[PDB]
RNA sequence: UCCUCCUAAAGAGUAACGGAGGAGCACGAAGGUUGGCUAAUCCUGGUCGGACAUCAGGAGGUUAGUGCAAUGGCAUAAGCC
RNA sequence: UUACGACCAGGGCUACACACGUGCUACAAUGGCGCAUACAAAGAGAAGCGACCUCGCGAGAGCAAGCGGACCUCAUAAAGUGCGUCGUAGUCCGGAUUGGAGUCUGCAACUCGACUCCAUGAAGUCGGAAUCGCUAGUAAUCGUGGAUCAGAAUGCCACGG
């Protein structure tokens, strides 16, 4: 470090809004009350939601009552 | 003021910051924040933080910004390479719904050319 | 889009179409009710449909299995 | 030659109540008035009476004492 | 820092009896996060890297270096010596410090994500990535904005090949697809 | 008139209305020292961004650079800060 | 006049680098969206008009009396007025264009119907040269009705505020 030409260092509290309680230090000189972490990681309920795209018969057949 | 992708609008009532969903009209608006009993005339920079949550919580149970695009983008594109009428109007850009072509249809093509 | 009850389809056509399971891959079905649908037996089975002076000809994939055969034949031509 | 760009909005400044004064004496006593697209408008008075301040206030150099400046919405200044 | 105290002892005994090592160093080690933007249109505007520079310090807390034009290209119209993108380069707790952030409160705010891409390694086991839009950080107002400015960060890791790069990653729950 | 290369015959010099280019300047730093540093070019990866911009690591090792021609040099740099 | 006639099915009159005519919806605050609440004329209806009720977010689906009609149905008129929100933004203006679901008429709706629900939200911020209509219940603006018609009006023909 060079001495007071880096912007401000201030230890945050990452309060995630669905618990997920942190701790950091960032350049933002304030708190924050945030959505979703790692933690909360919506990467697999819509990794596996990617089926949905694909057949027509399937479709037909709820649409056939005759 | 963070919803499922973004709330850039504050200071606005919340039937409509909520319209800037991709996937939420001014019905849609309604029908989430009755189902979370807020009163549609609240500003959102006054919602107190505890609502915030019960207002994220409903476009989960709804398609919405993201993969509605995905959604959408694959639907056009299994029509495309359908190759169907609807298909073929679309890898040329014409209108698709059965309207005029002889004088009218600029929103599909775009200015003028001569 | 036509109606919630009884989608509208052919009667020659759909004879025809049983008949195509019971014998098989053969000749191309030389076919001209474009306001019929298509059907999920269908599959494998290539119909010249007319297009208006002639019969272009298809191979019918899953995903028509909800249109009509209409769409899969241009009426005019362009450029 | 100067270089046109994309019309602003429709209000450029809009400043009502807006009232700042110097310690001594007052250069802007109340002021409401509103800057609208294509007009044009000529500051004149006497010496030190607050021309260059009233500038200083639109673009926000230095702040109202009261009253509230709002901006316009394209601005290329 | 919070992630560094995990790795002196985990990751590396969740690689040493994995890759089969013998020895706690030939284990790679993850040294620096390069991190930068070409704002490249600041010819129009110098304040397009003025205001640009102080979006780089406000996520890295480290004043950017501001790169140059290294050769004249015409179709760019630039010449030697333009400042045309800011870089920073992170070693240490700043680089744990914001490694921590980056995979916990800035990667699940990208729009429509589907995953890490994985097949982006350069044959010797380091990582680049993409970011499309910078207001994912938790350090940008949305009122200070005025562009969409991307960037591009470039984890340099000492392992010897691409396919246990993964395993360094992977090990500190990179979300690779 | 002045500078560089060939003719010029391995010391110097050497002609033609022989074969090719340049100069009539610039610089209070572009000079003196003390520190530190090392390019072209291609390949691979990466937001817009591309044949060519910034970035990362690989091959390569001066094919780069020198205030302005050509020749001789230059890493101990004579190049860059 | 064994086809320049007659029958049938599919397609076309709905095309599209462009140019013109006639109109509709607008670019907002004399306004948009909400809530309750007003004051008319004219006309159509029997393989027709369709109550009341029930169900459907809605188009509407079931049952279903009445009317050949100053009797019953289409028939809730809208602008207006009272209160509330919006505070000049490509916006709570604009409603084009595309993606899903549906309702109906009709043997059949893809080429080619109308309407409804959800979503999407494009040009457009008063229009160059130039040109049009109109003298009193007129111009401007608001809705209603009818003929053609199984279904299909931004047109036509009428009627009132
Ligand atoms: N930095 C300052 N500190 C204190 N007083 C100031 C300052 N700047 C201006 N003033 C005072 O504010 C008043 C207005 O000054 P300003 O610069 O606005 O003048 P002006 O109206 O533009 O006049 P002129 O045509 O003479 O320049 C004067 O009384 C001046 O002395
Ligand atoms: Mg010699
Ligand atoms: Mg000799
Ligand atoms: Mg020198
Ligand atoms: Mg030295
Ligand atoms: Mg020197
Ligand atoms: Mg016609
Ligand atoms: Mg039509
Ligand atoms: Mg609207
Ligand atoms: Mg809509
Ligand atoms: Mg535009
Ligand atoms: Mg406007
Ligand atoms: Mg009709
Ligand atoms: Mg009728």
């Amino acid at each position: 470090m060079k001495k007071d030409i880096h912007p401000k260092y201030e230890e945050i509290t990452a309060s995630c809004s669905c618990g997920n309680v942190m701790k950091i230090r960032s350049t933002v000189g304030h708190d924050l009350n945030l959505d979703v972490c790692s933690k909360c990681h919506p990467f697999f309920t819509g990794k596996q939601r990617d089926v949905a795209t694909g057949g027509r018969v399937d479709r037909f057949n709820k649409r056939f009552n005759i | 003021a963070r919803i499922a992708g973004i709330n850039i609008p504050d200071h606005k009532h919340a039937v409509i910051a909520l319209t800037s969903i991709y996937g939420v009209g001014k019905t849609r608006s309604k029908a989430i924040l009755a189902a979370a009993g807020i009163a549609e005339d609240v500003k959102i920079s006054e919602l107190s933080e505890g609502q915030i949550d019960t207002l994220r919580d409903e476009v989960a149970k709804f398609v919405v910004e993201g993969d509605l695009r995905r959604e959408i983008s694959m639907s056009i594109k299994r029509l495309m390479d359908l190759g169907c009428y609807r298909g073929l109007r679309h890898r040329r850009g014409l209108p698709v719904r059965g309207q005029r072509t002889k004088t009218n249809a600029r929103t599909r093509k775009g200015p003028r050319k001569p | 889009r036509s109606l919630k009850k009884g989608p509208f389809i052919d009667l020659h056509l759909l004879k025809k179409v049983e008949k195509a399971v019971e014998s098989g891959d053969k000749k191309p079905l030389r076919t001209w009710s474009r306001r019929s649908t298509i059907f999920p037996n269908m599959i494998g089975l290539t119909i010249a449909v007319h297009n208006g002076r002639q019969h272009v000809p298809v191979f019918v994939t899953d995903e028509m299995v909800g249109h009509k055969l209409g769409e899969f034949a241009p009426t005019r031509t362009y450029r | 030659q100067v270089e046109e760009a994309s019309r602003s909005g429709k209000i450029v400044f809009e400043m009502e109540d807006v009232c700042y004064q110097v310690n001594g004496k007052q250069l802007v006593k109340d002021f409401s008035a509103q800057v609208l697209r294509g007009d044009k408008i000529a500051l004149i008075g006497p010496n030190g009476c607050g021309k260059t301040t009233l500038l200083k206030l639109m673009l926000g150099q230095l702040q109202a004492d009261s009253g509230r400046i709002h901006v316009g919405t394209k601005l290329e200044v | 820092a919070k992630l560094h105290d995990y790795y002196k002892d985990e990751v590396v005994k969740k690689l040493m009896t994995e890759f089969n090592y013998n020895s706690v160093m030939q284990v790679p080690r993850v040294e620096k996060i390069t991190l930068n933007m070409g704002v490249g249109e600041a010819i129009a505007d110098k304040k397009l890297l003025d205001n640009a520079a102080a979006d780089l310090a406000a996520i890295s807390g480290q004043k950017p270096l501001i790169t140059k034009a290294r050769k004249s290209v015409a179709g760019f119209k630039i010449r030697q010596g333009y400042p045309i993108g800011c870089k920073v380069t992170l070693r240490g707790e700043r680089m744990w410090e914001f490694f921590e952030r980056l995979i916990t409160i800035a990667v699940p705010r990208i729009r429509d994500f589907r995953g890490l891409s994985a097949k982006s390694f350069d044959g010797r086991g380091n990582y680049s990535m993409g970011v499309r839009e910078q207001i994912i950080f938790p350090e940008i107002d949305y009122d200070k904005v005025d562009r969409v400015r991307g960037l591009d960060i470039t984890i340099t890791t000492t392992a010897k090949s691409d396919e246990e790069g993964r395993a360094l990653l992977a090990a500190f729950d990179f979300p690779f697809r």
